[PDB]
């Protein structure tokens, strides 16, 4: 969620992600912990097997026939944690991040009631406006001259400078409000 | 520890 | 109230099933090397083996106990 | 049960075909029959609001059931020997009811073999 | 926002092509018009046919519901696509294997409910029997007309 | 009160109680001790009411519509003597649409109480709903929207036409 | 209570939810075996059902042919 | 393989941002700053102001003006069975024939 | 048949002081989770009632609290049919909505 | 559930670690690489990302784990995902 | 009414063997009693439909709160795969989900007995569908199937959660409410069933076979539920088969229905309607 | 075995030939379909960020969708064999069908009137 993905996955990445897959669908069906730990080995033995067959043309063949031996075997219903993408809590609680610019339509009535939280506020605001100036041009500084890009940031290369779009990142909402 | 909690203004 | 792991050389997997899998595993040049981190499930308070018997016949022992004192009852009352 | 076996499978013709129960007149192979004799009346039934269905040959057993257990209450509990009562003349009326399947099963057998000859 | 900017119609030379890509922010080799049947899509972009479910769930899509990007271009049926509508995502069983399945098992069972009804199951009882002609009266037949009477023995 | 002509009621026959058990009757017990806390003060409050509208009677008639000429009796065009006789007409069909469902009422409110015996003991109030029914089907029935004194004339005449053809043949 | 949260240790259980379960069990367990006491016939049978065999012609009214 | 430098000094930088953030969203001790049995009284003013009182309410409609119309209020007619003595007429109902008598 | 029909409606009016009072400034200031749960529970207990007098004479009605309009001849009552599915299902659905109230005290204690 | 903070997960992450057998316990800090100061392969890595979420209860995204690649980095990812912050 | 009851119960009781959220194996036992509700109207049996109804909410209500009494304590997890040993760290909750599991499965002289029993009697008295009947009777002994499938994964296999346990059901607002509908789960049933009217005459009178029906095949379903699920605990590994992933996929009846039908529809509304 | 695709089953990426292509040419286009990704998201973030905001960031994708779907249908509608018919047919299709179904209908009520084969018996609302 944090790292914006590649342009393109390597041989590397498209075989450790097939090896999680297959040991998370092991564990769905095996259940049992023990049960589960013994076929985990015997996996790893297809894994560490193959590994060094540096061909680079039989590898390959050798990934997608693995894949495809995954998709026959697949759980019909793998198990998923609450929290991920199709889990049962995935979501519950959007309904309950408001962001932060809500406040400033607030009432001043409301906003007597936290005389120090909206203090502690301002602050910020102030942080995020002297600040935007010099974080648009270190954004333009490292425009690289050739069009090529990726959805990565620089950091801070200076003292006193927050790394350039920071606001979104660092106020977002709590993920559990 | 007690965290605020952003709402809308519900004043209106 | 401060969080108080316990020491983590307790976990060992002798006398489990987890040792069936080391058995059977190293039988073939293979072995486990995250069956500690499996062993609190199968030792200690979570040892032994619930038996569906022992679920469904549970409260039975004072059930019927509560039983024959309830149709003594209604004998020595009739 | 067997009934069904038979009825499917083997023979087809010596099975009451339960929807047409009786078939052969209702005095053959007796002397005289007596016409089964109703104890309760229309308007002791209509009475005791007897659902139709509980209008049967038995309603006299279930007037008592019911009268005891309006006169026990709140001792829900208490009219155990009523119900027995009207329990055992439905199951005798039912009784009645599978003499009815033989008597049709075994004349409807009888002129299969009087037909041969 | 300006008539460039805009769909415009189906792009005839391959100049007005690299112009029509451009506007929706895709590549030359990318950019695909609907077939020209005058059906009206002019020369919106033809997007593979993935519903939203498809979609990066982990990313951080800018528009969070639709799974899309700021800018990136919309598919025609978008709104049959989003994920409180039609999922077009791999399935675990084969389409046809699950439809052939499916109608497999109602039509079997189907089937097996006429054999049911032509071979009932009942018990080897007669009918019951009620008193009264039948209940003829309580049944609301009418009381100054004389009813057939159906009676019943012991046996 | 109401009129126990109008809406006829059986009798109640409620059977003298019977208690052969020696437990008490819950029912009876919270029947009594609703009368005293609930019953009670209740009536004084109603009392106390029907004695300030005794103070302050008030009298209000039933209003009386004498009968005006019929459709029948107006010549064509005249709408003077059409509109009276229309208005009448809309009266007199409204004072019907009350009829039916009295004789409603009353079917609903002896299917309730016969209960289990309502196949039997509901035919005079089943025999009135399907003759009063016959009635007003032959009265209102397919009439249709703008439904009027002379459109009502006028199914008349076409079906008094249909029966003397019965008997011009018959 | 308020209990104290234990990592990867069996933990201890209260003395009322031990007994609370303890009781409903117990109290399933005599009331089936109350119940089947008094009103066994229920689920075993109380009526003979009787074999359409045994009976006899007589009965029936059979006219040997 | 993992985090590049770049990157790692960013994550750095975000993080302290973050959980200065968060600490700030802490409520101080005199937050928020509003502006001002067991079977018996508490357990009284419930069921005489949610039951007795009502009732009084439900009762006077259901006396003066439900009962009061026709046909609002049918009940079904009671079960009268072979032996009852109706509390109206004292009419008497003639008991039933008789039983042949049986046991299972 | 006032104290059963009485008792009949009187379950409709209690069920419906918790949706007023939420719809009133009181509600900022009780435990409202708390007073649904007992004004539920006295609707149950006020449940059993008819639901006994139904034991001893099983006995139906038909109460006509309202009479909302006429469309010529066909006129549309609110009206309970009190008979023996709704005097019983009304005391079992009280009794476990009884749970399910207090249940929810503790499940959604967070939200 | 308590609260997660800082330390609570610091110890647990080291604590998954320390009953893995590939690694050595008396070598294992909070910046121990997994792939240089410890000499564990890819195929590891993976298995000791699959064991942070069961012990946490939650899932690491692959585009995400692949970088997790010393104790500390865990510890941080999981305090950031958490809104844990002392 | 009998035959599409008796679809319905044989159908979602498929389901629910092969479910593994908790939830939708409970959600899927009520469409199969549901079901079974409908059977008996073809059955002309009215007056049992709903004492089934009435005795059906104490015992399914409790399920759930038993039910969601562990997804509270396990971090909103419902997955029985990573629930085990509950009998033991929560041992009112267990006691309470072992009585609903068998006053559902017909157990004698629970609430679900006085409900279930006579419904399983009628419907081998009767004269009906023999499909109906068949299929009713299998979906019946599922109920047991099923049941023990929670049982066991939920209440005595070994623990799956994960190690760091905050298990707490000591709250008055939880122990109190299941209670009140364990003491109905037991005692509730006898009660109505001795106070109601009697409504139609059963059929008190049948082979010895008839009369037990409903007890073997649930006794039944459970011993075959043993040795099924205690395979699992062997070193074999599990492989898919057209049956269990017709199981697990609900037939297929969402996987194709809801996404055929609203694509046709939604693609004519747009097409067609307002286009064209 | 093997998986067989459907417009309602798409094929899993894992499963597609064209999804192990390597050769230089693909990998091109995948680098510059990120850097068009990435240069609208680096936009969208520098308005999305921006403390002198004062109003949402409007979305000229959304904008062409819907200028696409509505006011630029006709002036790209040429009429042609295949749409004349399938007007023709969505047009009067359906209202042919239902005209003979509802005229049908009502001829066989008003036979059945004339002869008074019809059991309007409590029938006094319509
Ligand atoms: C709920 C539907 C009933 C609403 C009517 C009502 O309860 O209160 C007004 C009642 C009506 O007065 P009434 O003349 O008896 O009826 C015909 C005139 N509309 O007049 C009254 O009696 C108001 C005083 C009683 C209010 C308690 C009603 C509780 C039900
Ligand atoms: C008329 C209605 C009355 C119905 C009967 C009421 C019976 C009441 C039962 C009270 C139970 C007391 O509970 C007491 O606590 C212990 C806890 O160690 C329970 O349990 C203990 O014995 C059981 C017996 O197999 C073991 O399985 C268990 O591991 C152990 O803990 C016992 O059952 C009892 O010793
Ligand atoms: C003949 O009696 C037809 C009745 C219908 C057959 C139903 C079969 C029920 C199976 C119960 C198992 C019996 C154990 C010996």
């Amino acid at each position: 969620a944090f790292c914006a993905p590649p342009a393109y996955l390597t041989h590397q990445q498209k075989v450790l992600r097939l090896y999680k897959r297959a040991l998370r669908h092991l564990e769905s069906w095996c259940i049992h912990r023990d049960k589960y730990r013994y076929f985990a080995c015997l996996m790893r033995a297809r894994f560490e097997e193959h590994k060094n067959e540096k061909d680079m043309m039989r590898a390959t063949q050798l990934l997608r026939e693995a894949e495809e031996e995954f998709w026959q075997n697949q759980h019909p219903q793998p198990y998923i944690f609450p929290d991920s993408p199709g889990g049962t809590s995935f979501e519950r609680y959007e309904c309950y991040k408001v962001p932060e610019w809500c406040l400033d339509y607030w009432h001043p009535s409301e906003k007597a009631m936290y005389p120090d939280y909206f203090s502690k506020r301002e602050q910020w605001k102030k942080l995020r406006m002297e600040s935007w100036d010099r974080e648009v041009k270190q954004l333009q500084e490292e425009t690289s001259p050739d069009g090529i890009m990726t959805e990565a940031l620089p950091p801070a290369r200076r003292e006193g400078d927050l790394p350039p779009l920071w606001w979104h990142i660092v106020t977002r909402p709590r993920e559990r409000p | 520890k007690r965290l605020f909690v952003v709402k809308p203004s519900l004043y209106y | 109230g401060k969080m108080e792991l316990p020491d983590y050389r307790q976990w060992k997997i002798e006398g489990t099933p987890l040792e069936t899998v080391q058995k059977k595993l190293a039988a073939r040049g293979l072995r486990d090397p995250w069956a500690r981190n499996e062993a609190w499930r199968y030792m200690g308070g979570f040892a032994g083996n619930i038996t569906f018997p022992s679920v469904i016949l549970k409260g039975f022992k004072w059930g019927f106990a509560a039983f024959v004192v309830a149709l003594g009852a209604e004998y020595f009352l009739d | 049960g067997a009934h069904l076996t038979r009825r499917y499978l083997w023979d087809a013709s010596v099975e009451p075909d339960p929807e047409k129960i009786p078939s052969f007149p209702p005095d053959l192979g007796f002397p005289e029959r007596k016409e089964r004799v109703m104890v309760a009346t229309q308007q002791e039934m209509m009475d005791a609001q007897l659902t139709l269905q509980q209008r049967d040959y038995c309603a006299h057993y279930l007037i008592r059931l019911l009268k005891c257990k309006r006169d026990s209450f709140p001792n829900f509990l208490a009219c155990k020997h009523e119900q027995h009562d009207w329990d055992y003349c439905e199951h005798l009326d039912y009784v009645k009811r599978m003499k009815e399947f033989e008597r049709e099963r075994r004349l409807l057998q009888r002129k299969k073999r009087r037909a041969l000859k | 926002m300006t008539k460039d900017m805009l769909p415009g119609s189906y792009p005839r030379t391959p100049e007005e092509r690299a112009a029509a890509a451009k506007k929706y922010n895709m590549r030359v080799e990318d950019y695909e018009p609907y077939p020209d049947d005058g059906m009206g899509y002019g020369d919106y972009p033809m997007l593979p046919n993935r519903s939203q479910h498809e979609r990066d769930p982990w990313y951080q899509w800018d528009h969070s519901e639709l799974r899309m990007n700021w800018g990136e271009p919309i598919h025609w049926d978008l709104d049959m696509y989003i994920r409180n509508r039609v999922d077009t995502s791999p399935t675990p069983v084969s389409w046809d294997v699950m439809c052939k399945h499916l109608f497999g098992f109602v039509a079997f069972m189907v089937f097996m409910f006429w054999v049911g009804h032509v071979f009932p199951s009942y018990q080897p009882v007669g009918p019951k029997q009620y008193p009264y002609n039948n209940l003829y009266l309580e049944r609301g037949g009418d009381p100054t007309k004389e009813p057939e009477p159906v009676v019943h023995y012991d046996i | 009160s109401w009129d126990k002509d109008v809406y006829p009621e059986p009798p109640s026959r409620t059977p003298a109680p019977s208690p052969q058990t020696s437990l008490p009757n819950p029912i009876t017990y919270l029947t009594k001790a609703y009368d005293l806390v609930v019953d009670w003060p209740v009536t004084l409050v109603r009392e106390f009411i029907e004695r300030q509208h005794a103070k302050n009677r008030t009298y209000y008639y039933h209003r009386q519509y004498r009968r005006v000429p019929d459709i029948t009796e107006c010549k064509e065009g005249d709408v003077l003597c059409i509109y009276e006789a229309e208005m009448q007409w809309r009266r007199d069909f409204k004072v019907d649409q009350e009829i039916m469902n009295i004789i409603q009422e009353r079917l609903k409110a002896c299917q309730q109480r016969e209960g289990e015996n309502y196949q039997q003991n509901c035919a005079k109030e089943l025999e009135q709903f399907t003759k009063v029914t016959k009635a007003y089907q032959d009265r209102y029935l397919d009439l249709g929207a703008y439904y009027s004194a002379r459109k009502c004339l006028a199914k008349q005449k076409q079906r008094m036409l249909e029966e003397r053809k019965a008997a011009r043949q018959e | 209570v308020h209990i104290q949260p234990r990592y990867r240790e069996f933990p201890q259980l209260t003395r009322s939810q031990v007994i609370q379960g303890e009781f409903l069990s117990s109290l399933m367990w005599f009331w089936i075996l109350w119940r089947f006491w008094h009103d066994s016939d229920a689920v075993l049978g109380h009526f003979s059902y009787p074999d359409p065999s045994q009976w006899t012609d007589e009965e029936l009214g059979i006219p040997p042919d | 393989s993992g985090y590049t430098p770049d990157e790692k000094l960013r994550l750095q930088q975000l993080r302290e941002l973050r959980r200065r953030w968060l600490k700030d969203q802490e409520l101080s001790p005199r937050e928020p700053v509003l502006p001002p049995v067991f079977k018996a009284y508490r357990s009284s003013l419930f069921a005489v102001s949610h039951v007795l009182i009502p009732m009084w309410f439900v009762h006077y409609y259901v006396k003066y003006h439900m009962a009061t119309k026709p046909y609002t209020i049918v009940s079904s007619k009671p079960r009268i069975f072979p032996g009852d003595t109706i509390l109206e007429t004292g009419e008497v109902i003639p008991p039933m024939r008789d039983f042949p008598d049986q046991h299972h | 048949m006032n104290i059963f029909t009485t008792s009949i409606l009187l379950i409709f009016i209690l069920l419906l002081s918790p949706i007023l009072i939420s719809m009133s400034n009181l509600i900022k200031h009780i435990n409202f989770p708390l007073y649904t749960t007992t004004s539920i529970k006295f609707s149950f207990i006020i449940s059993l009632l008819p639901l006994l007098m139904f034991f001893h004479n099983n006995m139906e009605y038909m109460i006509t609290t309202w009479h909302w309009v006429t469309m010529n001849s066909m006129e549309l009552k609110m009206s309970f049919k009190t008979d023996f599915f709704s005097i019983l299902f009304t005391s079992v659905a009280l009794f476990v909505t009884w749970s399910i109230m207090q249940f929810s005290s503790w499940y959604m204690h967070s939200d | 559930a308590p609260p997660l903070t800082l330390d609570g997960i610091k110890d647990r992450v080291l604590y998954v670690l320390k009953l893995y057998d590939k690694i050595d316990p008396e070598k294992l800090s909070v910046n121990s690489h997994f792939m240089k100061d410890l000499g564990l392969d890819s195929l590891d890595q993976v298995e000791i990302i699959m064991a942070m979420e069961d012990e946490f209860g939650f899932e690491i995204p692959d585009i995400d784990a692949e970088k997790l690649m010393c104790p500390q980095e865990i510890v941080d990812y999981i305090a950031d995902k958490k809104d844990v912050y002392e | 009414m009998l035959c599409l009851g008796a679809l319905t119960t044989l159908f979602t009781a498929i389901c629910a063997l092969t479910q593994n959220d908790i939830k939708k194996i409970i959600a899927f036992s009520t469409s199969s009693q549901l079901g079974l509700m409908m059977v008996t109207l073809g059955m002309n049996q009215p007056h049992l439909a709903f004492l089934h109804i009435c005795t059906h909410a104490f015992f399914k209500a409790m399920l759930f709160m038993c039910s969601g009494s562990i997804i509270h304590s396990l971090a909103d997890e419902q997955d029985i795969r990573k629930m085990g040993n509950i009998t033991k760290i929560m041992p009112f909750t267990s006691s309470c989900l072992v009585i609903g599991s068998l006053a559902l499965t017909g157990m004698p002289f629970l609430t679900g007995f006085y409900s279930k029993d006579l419904i399983i009697e009628a419907i081998n008295t009767c004269n009906t569908n023999a499909w109906a009947l068949l299929i009713t009777l299998i979906a019946t002994s599922m109920t047991a199937m099923y049941s023990m499938r929670i049982i066991y994964f939920v209440t005595m296999t070994k623990p799956r959660f994960p190690p760091l346990i905050s298990i707490n059901e000591n709250d008055p607002d939880l122990m109190n409410p299941i209670k009140r509908l364990a003491f109905g789960s037991i005692f509730a049933g006898f009660v109505i069933s001795y106070n109601i009217p009697p409504t139609s005459i059963p059929v008190l009178t049948m082979p010895w076979f008839l009369k037990t029906t409903a007890l073997i095949i649930s006794v039944l379903g459970f011993l075959i539920a043993l040795e099924l699920n205690n395979l699992t605990m062997k070193l074999s590994m599990n492989k898919a088969n057209p049956y269990s992933s017709f199981s697990t996929l609900l037939g297929f009846f969402p996987s194709i229905i809801h996404r055929i039908t609203p694509m046709k529809s939604l693609n004519l509304s747009l097409k067609t309607s307002l286009t064209l | 075995s093997k998986y067989k695709p459907a417009p309602l089953a798409t094929l899993p990426s894992t499963l597609d030939p064209a999804e192990y292509d390597v050769s230089p040419e693909t990998r091109r286009a995948q680098v510059e379909r990120l850097s068009i990704r990435a240069r609208l998201k680096r936009e969208y973030l520098l308005q999305y960020n921006d403390p002198k905001r004062v109003s949402h960031i409007e979305d000229p994708a959304l904008i062409r969708w819907t200028y696409a779907r509505s006011a630029n249908i006709y002036p790209n509608f040429r009429p042609t064999p295949k749409n004349s018919l399938l007007g023709a047919v969505a047009g009067f299709g359906p209202l042919i069908f239902w005209y003979y179904v509802f005229k049908t209908d009502r001829d066989r009520k008003e036979r059945l009137i004339q002869e008074g084969k019809l059991d309007r018996k409590f029938n006094i609302s319509y």
